[PDB]
């Protein structure tokens, strides 16, 4: 079930085949290890806000940001 | 729209109704409260509003499904939309209620003439756009992809100014 | 309920009652529902919540008026309560239907010494005060001056540990 690469006309050699892909493979830049970066809350934005001590956005923006994972 | 609004899941109405129903059994089974925890319920959530009018948007029907004035982010309607206090055949049956004679052969010419003006006039999407209480008037085939680039706007919406407390109160 | 807990005033219940209605009228004019609110706003409801039972208190009636399983702060029973899942009545009907139709009046003698045997033992308050599922069993001239002594001391009441979110889903 995983979406394969394509090649839509003409057809190459198999040494054509292999520069394209090899050429391809190389373009494959990133960061070699993707992963749920480490949480750190520490000086988030949203505590550096004023809230009014009746303020709504103390549960749907302060909260939901800090409880949020 | 309680769950959905705890699940913080976006709201999408697609409105197409004449309002309550009439009937005393309707009457004597709490639509008036039952209507107006349906009211409650829509102000009260947090959440994405977007609504969507096809056809029929009637009194009651278009206050409660989501309209502007209930708080509302943003109103689209088809060229089908008919918004108004109630409906071509409703507004006529109240005016034959004066000099009502309906065995009369000219009383049912006036209200086809009467309700030909009115449903070319006043039960439009024209008169709600012109006054801005929708947002668009969209050809039919632009919805799907209208409504993925309004939720992806408020996608962060916050709601407020509100006061924090307890709960609210609805109709019980 | 959920009005006096908007407003902060104390709960006092006063608890005489079989429990829910029978009967398909009441099961189609929505009872479980109905009786799922009260259940719902009781214990919702962050105000002191102190109960005086007198007399029956039988079942969902025990339960929804303000029992301490239900978080009632202080519960008293008066000496003539009746604490049971059902009354004696009901009790001798399930026991009853195990035998044939009372043409023997063995059958009405089992019945009427078991329901005796009942009021005298599981109809009592004695046995929710053995377990503590009532606080104490007063005589009934102390309830005013309790009373004051209770909501005295539950007046700065802080109700938790409870999670703050958006509000507490309801049934409808
Ligand atoms: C965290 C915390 C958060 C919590 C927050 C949550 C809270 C938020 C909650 C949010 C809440 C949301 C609220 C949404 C509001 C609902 C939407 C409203 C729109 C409608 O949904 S819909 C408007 C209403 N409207 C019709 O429908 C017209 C159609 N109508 C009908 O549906 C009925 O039928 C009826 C009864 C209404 C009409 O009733 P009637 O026809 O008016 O009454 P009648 O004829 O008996 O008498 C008067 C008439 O006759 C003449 N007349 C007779 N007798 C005398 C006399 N003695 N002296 C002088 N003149 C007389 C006179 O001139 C007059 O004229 P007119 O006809 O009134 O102009
Ligand atoms: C941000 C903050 C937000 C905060 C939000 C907060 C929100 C949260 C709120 C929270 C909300 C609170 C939720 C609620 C609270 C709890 C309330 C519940 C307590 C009650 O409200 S409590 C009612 C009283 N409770 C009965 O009447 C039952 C019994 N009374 C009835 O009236 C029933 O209608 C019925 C149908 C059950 C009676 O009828 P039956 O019992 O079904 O049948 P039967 O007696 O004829 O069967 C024969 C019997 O003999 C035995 N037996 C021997 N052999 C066999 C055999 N072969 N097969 C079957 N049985 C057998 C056996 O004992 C059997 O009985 P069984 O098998 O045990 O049933």
């Amino acid at each position: 079930h995983e979406a394969h690469i394509k090649v839509l006309r003409g057809e190459p050699t198999p040494e054509e085949m292999a520069a394209l892909m090899a050429v391809l493979a190389s373009a494959g830049g990133g960061p070699a290890e993707p992963v749920k970066k480490e949480r750190n809350m520490w000086g988030h934005p949203v505590d550096k806000l004023r809230y009014s001590v009746f303020s709504w956005q103390r549960v749907t923006l302060l909260e939901r940001t800090h409880m949020r994972r | 729209i309680r769950f959905c609004d705890s699940y913080n899941l976006p709201l999408v109405f697609v409105v197409d109704t004449p309002g309550a129903m009439p009937g005393v059994a309707e009457e004597k089974g709490g639509i008036i409260k039952r209507g107006g925890r349906f009211f409650n319920a829509i102000v009260e959530a947090d959440v994405p509003k977007v609504t969507v009018i096809i056809r029929k948007a009637y009194g009651g029907g278009y206050a409660v499904m989501g309209s502007k004035q209930l708080s509302a982010d943003l109103n689209f309607a088809w060229p089908t939309a008919r918004i108004a206090v109630i409906g071509a055949e409703g507004a006529a049956q109240l005016l034959v209620k004066r000099f009502p004679d309906p065995n009369a052969p000219e009383v049912q010419k006036i209200r086809d003439d009467f309700i030909e003006g009115y449903n070319l006039n006043m039960a439009t999407p024209w008169i709600a756009a012109e006054r801005g209480y929708i947002d668009a008037v969209i050809q039919p085939h632009e919805t799907r992809l209208l409504l993925r680039k309004s939720l992806r706007l408020l996608r962060d919406k916050q709601n407020g100014p509100k006061v924090q407390r307890k709960h609210g109160l609805l109709p019980l």
